[PDB]
């Protein structure tokens, strides 16, 4: 079938639902390290200074299982976003790569977390048609 | 001379499922992308799902897992399953492609089909 | 197999030179628009700004038929760039998207130009090995 | 219980070839990427050839369209046919391995081999 493609997830749903898979691309899932499980539209220039620009697509690997450092796929209270990780304890920090936006601070024991995946790479292709 | 060949289409109530399919003919040296646009009376031309010859597909943010591209790459075709249509969906459904023609290896244009009434 | 990958080019040989492909990936080329021909290695931060990272792989089409304003891959005189385009006569304007970098101004007369293709994406991977 | 089994290699002189190969065996759900990287003394660890199931491959610098890897999927087994070699590319070649074993399902892990010596020579 190939990766499949996740646009803007419904809050509640799960993010392979699908009703968010707005197609499956033909990319070598193992060009990733981790796998690419699925890609992800990137909405917003909250990570531009690491070339994660708007429309991108985030080759994400689903996993709960990340470590400090690294761009992650969260959710906190339904918000889908992509952020670096810095967790400290109960406080986890989802930090932007762009001095326009401010840090998302989450405390696990007040908000609703979840790690849905690791960034492992970033397709870039426009509308193809 | 590279043309393209429409076909399916009608009118339909709510739900439903109709079956629409384009198909390319003439000195082609290769089909990049088929798909399938949609002009409704006022608004703009929008893509409905693109289909490429290796089988990735694309599909726009109004249709949620309803329509199903597929492709015939013997008979150069392409053809849009789709169900559960809305009164939203009515349109003109335009096929797309992109084709680099015997002349032109590596030169790619577009080409577009005549239309296709789509009612509900 | 699918797409060539090319780093460091040598200068004065062609850029898909066997010697220059560091490997072939599966990546459906109709994904990029127009098609991508093949991906080359981004050295260097002058397109930051736009989402081009060092150690980039670009996607890009094999054409000359480039217009002002796209992003294209060229070559001044042995050294292969990835720059927007203003060609104004003899005058060849390669702009970059960085404040830190200023343009590159090639004079037909005086250096050899040519256009080796068009970006038409970008790939972000590592190294999956 | 995966293991990679390496095989080949030794000494030629400059210009020659050679043929490595290495296998994965054991309780395996899902290779994703097999290949080579190789350690000269006193320096570091570096890639050298490397290819997924589908055929994607990937090679360093130094390889300049002298080797080539390739894979048998059915045998498990990649094979890296090395071509004018350098006294460059004197080093232990370590088979490396992206493999998510049936035991974690989900979660891949990185093995490598015994390394094998490539040594390269001039009368």
């Amino acid at each position: 079938e190939g990766l499949p493609l996740v646009g803007r997830v419904a809050a509640g749903e799960p993010l392979l639902a699908q009703q968010h898979i707005e197609g499956h691309y033909q990319v070598d899932p193992s060009l990733f390290k981790p796998n690419a499980d699925f890609l992800l539209r990137v909405s917003g220039m909250s990570m531009k200074d690491i070339g994660i620009m708007d429309g991108d697509l985030l080759a994400v690997h689903k996993t709960q299982d990340v470590r400090n450092g690294q761009v992650v796929v969260a959710r906190i209270d339904d918000e889908v976003t992509v952020k670096r990780l810095k967790k400290q304890g109960n406080k986890v920090e989802l930090l932007p790569e762009n001095s326009e936006f401010k840090p998302i601070v989450v405390d696990l024991r007040q908000q609703s977390f979840t790690i849905e995946g690791l960034a492992v790479g970033v397709i870039r292709n426009g509308d193809w048609l | 001379q590279v043309q393209l060949v429409e076909s399916g289409g009608g009118s339909v109530q709510a739900g439903g499922s109709l079956r629409l399919s384009c198909a390319a003919s003439g000195s082609i040296f290769s089909i990049n992308a088929m798909g399938w646009y949609r002009q409704a009376p006022g608004k703009q031309r929008e893509l409905v799902a693109a289909i490429t010859r290796r089988g990735s597909t694309n599909y726009a943010d109004f249709v949620k897992g309803r329509f199903t591209i597929s492709r015939d790459n013997a008979k150069n075709t392409v053809y849009l399953q789709m169900n559960s249509l809305k009164p939203e969906d009515t349109a003109v459904y335009y096929c797309k492609a992109r084709i680099e023609p015997d002349s032109s290896w590596g030169t790619e244009y577009e080409y577009w089909g005549q239309g296709t009434q789509v009612t509900v």
